[PDB]
DNA sequence: CAAA
DNA sequence: CAAA
DNA sequence: CAAA
DNA sequence: CAAA
């Protein structure tokens, strides 16, 4: 049981690299 | 050296996945440019309560006019008060068809090249997948309805299917053999060579990355790339408005509404150019139609489940299709992932029931399910995927109102000095 | 002024349309009523265009039906079912309409016994000699009462004294489990 | 009492008006329906005044249309389209109305095939022998379904048995993408 | 139950009343329409009682008008104008009504050219052979479009085929710039 | 669905009822109108049942009235007055109704001069040849304009061409100064 | 005096407007900016629907001394924002003064109902004044 | 697993139900409570509409070791409260197990619209796992 | 990410003079 | 610019006497 | 008289054991 | 929870 | 980001 | 505001 | 309020 008033969920975000795609992609 | 106050406010709005310019300021060689943008960002009224926040990204780049106008610029500047006037480029005969570069199409349906070329350059050097076709559109009129008004599309937040291995990734390297013998010394070089090839394919597709690889460097002028001056980002939260009438009582509408600052530390502008600042709102690619890769495989092999290190480090990539990740996954979309990558990351879950519930910013339809068996099209954010959850895009998907405080020190005679002759 | 965005019936949009021509054989509740749908609408939103001849080969006082297959996915006990009709008859017969619910193990019912039909009256826009109009809805339990059948709903049209003659108009009906989004200028 | 400021249809104000006289040749859905607009309203708010003769040179049972060109600017998938009609016929024929949507690469459609017309029923204020009245609206997808055409909407008027004779009244129709502001004494 | 306090039209209270008897000469839109007001209501709330003979000395298909002088004080671009009519004719002619706006430098217009009249359709309560009823309103720009004239609004009554005969009832109309206060038991 | 608890007219409950039979002598506004109440309802909520013969001993085009004595206690300038009528005539005459207000030092008015009657139009549910129906209300100043009289309100019924014949139905009318409480399941 | 800052979705940066960008514009060379005569430009040069008959004389490279407010066109026809959804003085004619002065009608658009005009205020004005003034008594008393 | 405490306006104290109140019930004599065999009673003994075919074996004088929740009958037919307005397992038949397990339909009654079933939740699951795992690079790189 | 509840924007308002118009104009 | 949330105005209310009316009047 | 703003009621929840059912049941 |  |  |  |  946590007091606070419901907050919307944010980012699904750690260790080393995962995504290699050839260079930087935002 | 005096202060020029270019502070100004702006009211904007755009589609989800697309990258829009929000404020561009021309600068001069010698200018010391500082920018503090502050304001709030919102999204068109939602259908139901708030589900999840959108990640908002703000960027501020600096582009020398030289990058745009080329050698033609060097002359312009050299010839000084003689120089052949710089050419402008064309937009379609519509007011909005200049949006992507933060401006109403002027009276004469033509805007200055640096605005257009910069937007491209920015897009090609930072937003598109390194393997995707480089955007080349000559003029703002070669741009289609959506793009020209809303900005180019960008990639979904990186996940197992939105951030695969470049499609042309080697899945096997063949080496020539005689008929009964093999040059083990050759087989040696063979591997080494492959290495250099992979290193590139995987993360050195851009010249700069290759050089950096040797432990060198490259001016932004080397590969003519926009200079990323500042990049902030945040999650857009808000609140629910409660229904209070006979039939609305017990209903709720989500009003996303986040305040934010985007500050750019004093910056020294070496050559005449533009300071462009763009935004990009996106929703994490949640889908009630996605499942854990392992739940999908039909014949679970040791090589999958076991997670044996000895294997995970020596097998070639794996070719799988969206079918393997979504129930309605398009099978014609093949992506090459890294082995046991499903053990390096867990996917978001949405009970199917939200499947047909209008109002949540989820992908209620397997990514790229209406663009065809084309990977790139699936990876880039289709903003229509969201039309579903907004009560009324009277101001497109999102919109923002902010004040851009800009202070620039520069060699500039006083207005008096300009208007006074003697 | 302020535009009204609420309504008792939202007519399906681009889908679920079937045109029906030919002879409509009205019947009495003592027999089997004619369900003028062979290609019965599915999505449970139905729009049916009428351009046929109201023929009295059977009884002079009867009723014909237009129906759709209720989506039973919703766990909610029952949902609203709206209808919007506009019929103009040649032969003065003082038409009449309403909403109905009936089950049948058959996927494409051609006719349904009157003692197997449930009625739900609705405010009739008009009921003149040759034109009935109505845009309303009613509450209907959407789950099959007999383990096995498919549930059907639609508007029924009756008359105390029919009259051979061409009839024209539209018969729209929908199971509200979705409210169509719409540009509201002030939001 | 308190004045009501909401309404299913706001009749265009000073603009978009066209008067139409002459012969109106009703037709059957098997052929091409008469779109009595040569100077078809643009702003997608249309007011059409009728003072013509309902002539039956073709079939005795048909329908004629009044239309307007839908503004497709809005990124919203679809918006509301309201209509407000008041027609008084001489020849008792029990009129009938409704809203329709149809496309055509042609800018000023003179007629449209019946198999190319989409219907949207609306509560008819009245549908007596010689006068149909109605002020309502419906939800309609405003974007061209076939890459290239222009989208049209309007009210259609039909009858099971027409009757040569003068007809008079007004046919108003609007695409709600603007709610007219109005003096509300208490604000 | 709870009493409804909203309404599309509030009939003027103790003021603005004029009784009109005699012959009403309906006319066609090609000519000048009869504005049966010599002592035209001012306060821009008008109640007109009818007890006259509908005479067809001119054309058989026409229309007559009842009007009032719009108060132009309000800086608001346009306000609502409601009307509430109840007419019973002897001679079956299927009446019809609506609201209109027209200008004229004349203070007490006796007739207005049809090509100088603007229409605003309204839901007709009823439109039977011998009785039209309606209580509705519409949005109308209240400022004189031509520097100099006075703006007029009112309900117009038309027919496709009139019929000599006595007519009786009331024609009420008001420019909403005031909502009448009223005893609401629970406040 | 959700039950609607608002309404333009609440019919008095157990009290204020009077049955009226006999001959109803409609009259013209030039003479004195028949107020068919001898035992005129008081509580200012009136329900009157009709089962009499519509006789034309006087003029063929007229009107009769049903009234009640307005309670003037309320300090509020004016309150709402609702009426709910349902009349079915034998002789096709296209009835018509509305609400009226008139004063008289007389406690039980038997008839009132037409030039002494104030009209308030109301949306007529229906106005067919032999049946008028209506459930509406209007704003009316409840205080006696002439120091001394009693204020009366009620529904008036008129026709352009009456026709000897039996009439039946109910004439209900109320001064809203009380909203009847009611079981609302969800509170 | 209440006013709204003249924001318009129809205005653009002067430089985005010029068709032939010359050194004298872009460069921002000091030597020039201090010795050239003023520049005659028209509202057309500042708004898409800019009335061309309205000529204004600005100071050279003044577009480098100030940045203009931006409103995505989309707000163009959105009733409710106090912006100038129509190029300044677009309905007063080729008359500069008329364009410069604030046309209050430009705002009728965004108000639900000017029952009390555009704005309105309620305040208490406390005023104290010392002055040579006989007392009311002294005024009403004769003796 | 979400559940609502089994409150019912139809349940009563066992002792209010017994018709012939015996010493062995009321008295609560220890000597007895510890040596008698269990007691077979039916739901009828606990609810007014208690299904009599449902027999349960309880411990003696267990009604003295616990007090039952009370709901004035009036809430009986009031749509909106998560109570068991119908004696447990009243529509599953004389089957005990079926009465004991939670019938979710018993609740359809109180929800305005199960567009998201009875309940629903939104949460973030932060998971950190240490494990022998080559780096993605090591997986994609051959040499 | 800034906490506060959204505020409407004010003035577009520094160095030396810009607007010469002949004298004082409010 | 004053922070507070709008308050309704009160009394129009000092030096010596102004109103002579014959005696005390409330 | 207690100040607080009305709270919904929770659990009907002690001494020794009451429910023997053969083992653990949640 | 053997309130063994 | 070569988690080189 | 002569950013004289 | 004698602002006597
Ligand atoms: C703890 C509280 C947060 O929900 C969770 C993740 O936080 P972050 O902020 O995304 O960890
Ligand atoms: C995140 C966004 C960037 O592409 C990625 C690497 O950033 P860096 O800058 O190289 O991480
Ligand atoms: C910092 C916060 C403000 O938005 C910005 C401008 O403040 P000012 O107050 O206009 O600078
Ligand atoms: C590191 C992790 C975050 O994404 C990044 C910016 O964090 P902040 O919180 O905006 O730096
Ligand atoms: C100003 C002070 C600095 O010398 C000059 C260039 O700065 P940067 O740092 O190179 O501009
Ligand atoms: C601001 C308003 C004034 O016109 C301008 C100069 O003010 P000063 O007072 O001279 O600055
Ligand atoms: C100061 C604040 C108040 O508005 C003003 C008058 O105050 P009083 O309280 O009436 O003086
Ligand atoms: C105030 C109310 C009183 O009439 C007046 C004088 O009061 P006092 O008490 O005389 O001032
Ligand atoms: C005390 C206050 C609480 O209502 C009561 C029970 O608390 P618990 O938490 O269930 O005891
Ligand atoms: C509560 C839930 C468990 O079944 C019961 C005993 O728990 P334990 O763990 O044995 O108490
Ligand atoms: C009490 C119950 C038994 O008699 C004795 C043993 O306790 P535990 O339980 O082992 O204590
Ligand atoms: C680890 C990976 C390589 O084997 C070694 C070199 O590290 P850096 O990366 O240069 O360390
Ligand atoms: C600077 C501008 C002039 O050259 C000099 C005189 O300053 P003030 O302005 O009087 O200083
Ligand atoms: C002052 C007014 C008179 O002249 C004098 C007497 O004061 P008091 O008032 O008694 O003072």
């Amino acid at each position: 049981a946590r007091p606070g008033r419901p907050q919307p969920l944010r980012g699904t975000k750690k260790g080393a690299r995962l995504w290699y795609v050839g260079g930087q992609q935002f | 050296r005096e202060i020029v106050d270019l502070s100004h406010l702006a009211f904007d709005c755009g589609m989800l996945g697309r990258l829009k310019t929000v404020s561009w300021t021309p600068v001069i060689a010698g200018d010391s440019f500082e920018l503090d943008a502050v304001g709030a960002l919102r999204l068109s009224p939602l259908r139901r309560g708030l589900a999840i926040d959108s990640k908002v990204d703000f960027f501020t780049f600096y582009i020398p006019h030289r990058h745009v106008y080329g050698d033609q610029w060097i002359q312009f500047m050299r010839d000084g008060v003689n120089a052949q006037p710089l050419p402008s480029v064309t937009c379609n005969r519509y007011p909005d068809h200049a949006g992507y570069v933060g401006t109403i199409v002027p009276a004469n349906n033509r805007i200055p090249k640096f605005l257009h070329q910069s937007y491209l350059n920015i897009y090609n050097n930072y937003f598109r997948a390194p393997w995707m076709p480089e955007r080349t559109e000559a003029n703002p009129s070669n741009l289609n309805e959506d793009d020209a008004r809303y900005g180019f599309r960008c990639c979904h937040l990186k996940n197992i299917w939105s951030a695969p291995l470049p499609p042309e990734t080697k899945l096997a390297e063949e080496m020539g053999i005689e008929s009964n013998s093999i040059d083990i010394m050759g087989l040696q070089a063979a591997y080494a060579q492959l290495h250099t090839e992979q290193e590139r394919t995987y993360f050195m597709q851009r010249y700069r990355d290759v050089i950096s690889s040797f432990g060198g460097s490259t001016s932004y002028d080397a590969d003519n790339r926009p200079l990323l001056v500042m990049h902030t980002d945040f999650w857009a939260s808000g609140y629910d408005v409660d229904g209070t009438d006979q039939s609305s009582l017990g209903q709720f509408s989500g009003r996303v509404q986040q305040t934010f600052k985007h500050s750019v530390p004093r910056f020294f502008v070496p050559e005449h150019g533009v300071m462009m600042t763009l935004a990009l709102i996106r929703f994490p690619p949640i889908s009630p139609l996605e499942h854990h890769y392992l739940a999908g495989k039909s014949q679970l092999t040791y090589t999958d489940l076991a997670g044996d290190p000895a294997l995970i480090g020596n097998l070639p990539p794996r070719e799988i299709s969206y079918r393997d990740l979504f129930r309605d996954g398009r099978s014609g979309i093949k992506i090459k992932v890294a082995e046991s990558i499903w053990y390096r990351t867990h996917p978001d879950y949405v009970n199917f029931k939200y499947h047909d519930l209008h109002g949540f910013p989820f992908l209620d339809d397997a990514p790229g399910t209406s663009t065809g068996d084309n990977l790139q099209e699936a990876i880039l954010v289709r903003h229509q995927d969201y039309d579903a959850c907004f009560q009324s895009q009277q101001l497109l998907q999102w919109n923002k109102q902010a004040r851009y405080n800009v202070s620039v020190y520069r060699h500039m005679p006083t207005v008096r000095d300009s208007i006074m002759t003697s | 002024m302020y535009q009204n965005f609420v309504t008792k019936h939202d007519t399906a949009i681009q889908t679920s349309r079937f045109s029906v021509t030919g002879n409509v054989i009205p019947a009495a509740p003592t027999g089997n009523i004619p369900v003028i749908n062979g290609g019965s609408i599915t999505a449970e939103r139905a729009v049916v265009n009428l351009y046929a001849n109201m023929n009295v080969s059977t009884s002079s006082d009867g009723s014909f039906i237009v129906a759709m297959k209720v989506d039973t996915s919703p766990t909610d006990p029952n949902c609203v079912i709206s209808a919007g009709v506009n019929l103009s008859f040649a032969g003065t017969s003082y038409p009449i309409v309403g909403i109905v619910r009936f089950e049948s193990a058959s996927e494409q019912p051609t006719s349904i016994a009157g003692s197997e039909v449930e009625h739900y009256p609705i405010e009739m826009s008009v009921g003149s000699g040759g034109v009935c109009s109505a845009r309303d809805c009613a509450t209907v339990d959407i789950h099959p009462r007999t383990s096995g059948n498919n549930v059907f709903v639609g508007v029924i049209c009756s008359s105390a004294k029919w009259t051979s003659g061409r009839v024209i108009g539209t018969i729209a009906t929908t199971q509200v489990i979705h409210e169509y989004q719409v540009l509201q200028p002030l939001k």
